[PDB]
C-alpha cells in the first residue's frame, strides 16, 4: 500500500512538471503572431 | 487602425489598434476597451511584453500596415509626434510623459509601422525610449531602454 | 562636451571632456577638474594610456560624438587648430607646444571626433604627433609617435 501510493504520487508529480515544461516550450513561438517567415519546427504552418 | 483607447476608469490607458490583424492588445496596464464592440473577444498574453494578441476578425480585414525592421534614424510619428534616432531609440526630446503614452506606434513617415513604445523616457534633454518591434532577423524585438520609465 | 580643463595648480592640464559618456579622464599628468561638480565621481585607470574612464551620468547624457576610425588625411581641429595627415599623424606644423596641449581631440571637419593627442611633437617643420583613437579593427588605438615629446 505505501509503495503504490508513493510511486503514484511520484509519477503524477513528474506528469505535472512535464506539462509545465511543455507549455514553457510552447511559449517561444509567440513571436510568430507577427505572422512572418517560418523557422522549421515540429508544429506546422506551410 | 484607429488608436482605440483603453478606458482605465476613464483613462485612455492603451490607445491600441491592430496592425493587420493582431491587435496591439497591451496586457501592460489596464483600460476599458474603446472598440469593446470589436473588443468583445478574448486575447492571448505576452510574458516577455505584458501584451496580448488580437488576430482581428475577417470583418476587421484591412487593419493596418506591419512595416519591416528596415529603419534608419527616422522621424516616426506618435501621439507626441515623430522622432529620428536608430542606435539610440527615436530622437524625441525629454519632456514627453511616457507613462500613459504607452500605445504610440512607430508611425514612420513612409506610412510605415514597425514598432510601438515600451517605456524608458529620458535622462538627457533628448528622449530615446523602450519599444516593441521587429528585430534584425525580424524577430519580435521587445526593446527595453535600460532603466525604463514605466510606459 | 566642453573641454573641461584640469587645473594643475592653476593650469588647464587636461582640457578634457566626455565623448558620449566615457570621459577623457587623463591620468597622464594632473589637474584640478573644471567640472569637479560633475567630476566629483571617481574613475578607472588606463595603463596603456595613463588615462581614466568617465562613463558620465545619465543626467550627463548627450555628451559628444565618437566618430569611427574611418579617416583619410584630414584637418581635424584642436586648440591649436586642424591638421591633415593620415599615414603620418595630422599635418600640423612644428611650432605648437604639445606639452600642455594634451587633451586636444580629433575635431574632424565632419563634426567627427575619433582621436585625441598623446605627444610626439615634431622634428621637421611639420608636426605629426602621438594620439589615442580607434584602430583599423576599431581597437582602442593608442598612437605613439616614436620619440614622443611629453604630451
Amino acid at each position: 500500500c505505501t509503495c503504490v501510493a508513493i510511486i503514484m504520487v511520484s509519477c503524477v508529480t513528474s506528469v505535472w512538471l512535464l506539462c509545465r515544461t511543455r507549455n514553457l516550450c510552447i511559449t517561444p513561438y509567440k513571436l510568430a503572431p507577427n505572422a512572418q517567415v517560418p523557422i522549421l519546427l515540429a508544429l506546422l504552418c506551410c | 487602425d484607429k488608436t482605440f483607447p483603453i478606458m482605465l476608469n476613464g483613462q485612455v490607458n492603451g490607445y491600441a489598434c491592430v496592425v493587420g490583424g493582431r491587435v496591439f492588445k497591451p496586457l501592460h496596464v489596464e483600460g476599458r476597451i474603446d472598440n469593446e464592440q470589436l473588443a468583445a473577444i478574448k486575447l492571448k498574453k505576452a510574458s516577455i511584453y505584458d501584451l496580448e494578441y488580437g488576430d482581428v476578425p475577417q470583418c476587421m480585414k484591412s487593419d493596418t500596415l506591419q512595416y519591416t525592421s528596415d529603419k534608419p534614424p527616422g522621424f516616426y510619428n506618435w501621439h507626441h509626434g515623430a522622432v529620428q534616432y536608430e542606435n539610440n531609440r527615436f530622437t524625441v526630446p525629454r519632456g514627453v510623459g511616457g507613462k500613459g503614452d504607452s500605445g504610440r506606434p512607430i508611425l514612420d513617415n513612409k506610412g510605415r509601422v514597425v514598432a510601438i513604445v515600451l517605456g524608458g523616457v529620458n535622462e538627457g534633454s533628448r528622449t530615446a525610449l523602450s519599444v516593441v518591434t521587429w528585430n534584425q532577423k525580424g524577430v519580435t524585438v521587445k526593446d527595453t531602454p535600460e532603466g525604463s520609465e514605466p510606459w
